[PDB]
């Protein structure tokens, strides 16, 4: 399980640089499958990921999500864990989440992803 | 446009040392409450706060307006500490600020300060190791001092962009 | 007196030369990050919370409780004022404070928090 | 600190109806001159720059310094079009500035306007699509008045460049 | 009026459709490029350079040059005023100006006012 | 041919992504081989570039170089052709280079690679 090792933010435009790495993936549901096994999320700068489940799912995802897996060959996640973003306060503002994620690239000396 | 600065700004640069004060904008946490000095006993007189002298005689002198009266007046003067990931900050509060970062007003502060010495150290306890931006006036004093002018809740999606540009910023050196 | 914002696999890294702490060169006392909660334990003494950041394992966050108890659930992001504390080498967070989280854009600027504050921190 | 403007901005935001004036700075490149007007005969008192008159008896009068003088002094006041990405705009420059962007001093640069006309084009042929930083002044009656031309600076509008397309980022 | 700073590629691109050009949505009237010379020829009515940015293939300037004969040695960087010029299918510009840069951070500064010119305009 | 064909701008750590691409790599004359037939050039976040020659340099390299080549299987790039910057006049400022560099591959779209 990958629950234990570091899990490095990313967007659609990364998934190539991360086959086989545990990573996290942010983005909003925009379609999810008929047999609710693979739905697709449009990271901060629209770029799409392609989420799929190892399992159907329960309910209803919708809006910002967060997914935790491993790239695959073929550029996609298999999703170990998923929440979905809270917003009943304020809408999360995914294109700045997306700045933050190439700032942490683009600086992992301030921003330790490894070991 | 805004001020905006750090900590270790404000005193590296020395804004307040010369004639005029300086005005400054950060974001910070409070990072201590002094839970004595807090509050002080204010003329009852409108729009006047001057200290109240305690005639023990069930009456209380105004020295500002030469008067005496029965009635009292509670009026906040919350020394805090403010810190941010560089440094920190003795501010002093009038009752405007501290009302902010407390949540109740110098009436039901004050009076709470005899009834329980602790469900009012809860206010304290509560507010402490808590952010907000500060606007804080800065000059120097004689026997630097710090004022703070405004207190709001920190907005994050703006602080987070500021925060951007500034790394930007920072690369291109 | 200065609080720092950081990430968990940072403080795994941090350092107890002369009894203190640092990341590099810079010395740690506060600090303070943002996860998500993903164990929490009542324990009978204070809250025992597995907290995680996704930039290394879940860290331990406990805080004092009293008994004479209100845990924040789990999946539930929260950012946590505190101190660092090394203990039979292994490091855990003692919790100043635990506040979940209302805006989630306050866990993005974390991020971008502990990037400027390592950044101006280095010299 | 500096105001920089790009020129539809100087534009849009109005800037010259309010009652006092307004300074930007840009960096522009001249597109076009008009030599037109160029140059014109002034009161060669040191610091009065009128329009003397000639009197077509070989005496020039200045109705500023009251006088009649025999001798004389050019000055320019050349109008330039300069233009950016996006737009453009007539300022029109004085003494020290055309100066700078023509390279000769009207003095000298004023004689050979008759002696070689193709000469003169010279000049304002070379000094055609340069680019500069501006400083400008704007009122209305807009009127773009240059109140400072530099050389632009690469590496430091460089990095305003990088800044502007991050910021515009940030939405 | 308006110059707007391109790159080759972005030219070789633009449609010429309803009497104009437009590269992007952007029309382009006169425009600038830096870009290395890769090859001259002195010819009798006007020199033509090939003239690289790395974006496309050289395209093709051509400044008039007069007769009644210094060209730009290959292998140096050139800024370039001047404008599209399509025929027959084949863009081509011609040349107002041709400077050869003195201080190369101008160079760089072209790409970032490409970049930064075109994101504006298109809206 | 090489140089009939868009050229991508890139740094050091862009090279993996480039395999085998042809790019145009500047940066600055650290090591230069004794076989004179390969040297290293570091780009303007420090990071090192291999560059190696079909014919060793014909002569003395210095300042910062402009190399084009393609991006070989061993992540270096085989030369096609150099040029070294004019700076006598002006300093060339290879961070803002750069910063120009990630900002050509931030906005494809406004500064395209090819037709
Ligand atoms: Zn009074
Ligand atoms: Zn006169």
């Amino acid at each position: 399980d990958m629950m234990d090792l570091p899990r490095s933010r990313i967007n659609a435009g990364m998934l190539a640089q991360f086959i086989d790495k545990p990573v996290c993936f942010v983005g909003r549901l925009e379609k999810i499958h008929p047999t609710g096994k693979m739905f697709i999320l449009s990271d901060g700068e629209g770029k799409n990921g392609t989420i799929e489940l190892m399992e159907p799912l329960d309910e209803e995802i919708s809006g910002i999500v967060e997914v935790v897996g491993r790239v695959t060959a073929k550029a996609t996640i298999l999703c170990t864990s998923y929440v979905q973003f809270k917003e009943d306060s304020h809408p999360f503002d995914l294109g700045l989440y997306n700045e933050a994620v190439k700032i942490i690239h683009d600086f992992p000396q301030f921003y330790p992803l490894g070991i | 446009n805004t001020n905006w600065k750090t900590l270790y700004e404000v005193k590296s640069e020395n804004l307040g040392q010369g004639d005029k004060p300086d005005y400054f904008s950060s974001v910070a946490t409070v990072v201590y409450l002094r839970k004595e000095n807090c509050m002080y006993q204010a003329c009852p007189t409108q729009d006047c706060n001057k200290k109240v002298i305690d005639q023990q005689n069930g009456l209380y002198r105004c020295e500002k307006c030469d008067t005496e009266f029965p009635n009292f007046k509670y009026r906040m003067i919350l020394s805090v500490n403010i810190a941010d990931f560089q440094e920190n900050q003795w501010v002093t509060c009038f009752q405007e600020s501290a009302e902010a970062i407390l949540g109740q007003n110098a009436a039901y502060l004050g009076e709470l300060k005899d009834k329980n010495e602790q469900a009012f150290e809860e206010v304290f306890q509560n507010a402490n190791f808590r952010s907000f931006i500060f606007r804080v006036r800065v000059k120097v004093e004689t026997y630097i001092k710090a004022t703070v002018m405004d207190v709001k809740p920190v907005d994050y999606r703006e602080y987070g962009r500021r925060l951007v540009m500034s790394i930007r910023r920072s690369a291109l050196m | 007196q200065h609080i720092v914002p950081c990430t968990i696999s940072q403080l795994l890294s941090a350092t107890l030369v002369d009894e203190v702490f640092r990341i590099g060169n810079v010395e740690i006392s506060q600090v303070t990050i943002v996860g998500i909660i993903r164990h929490a334990e009542k324990a009978p003494t204070n809250i025992v919370y597995k907290i995680d950041d996704m930039t290394a394992a879940p860290m331990d966050v406990r805080q004092w409780v009293d008994t004479d108890n209100t845990v924040v659930p789990p999946e539930t992001y929260v950012k946590v004022a505190g101190h660092l504390r090394s203990f039979q080498n292994k490091k855990s967070l003692v919790a100043f404070k635990i506040m979940p989280l209302e805006d989630m854009n306050e866990f993005t600027t974390h991020i971008l928090e502990v990037i400027n504050a390592h950044m101006v921190l280095s010299k």
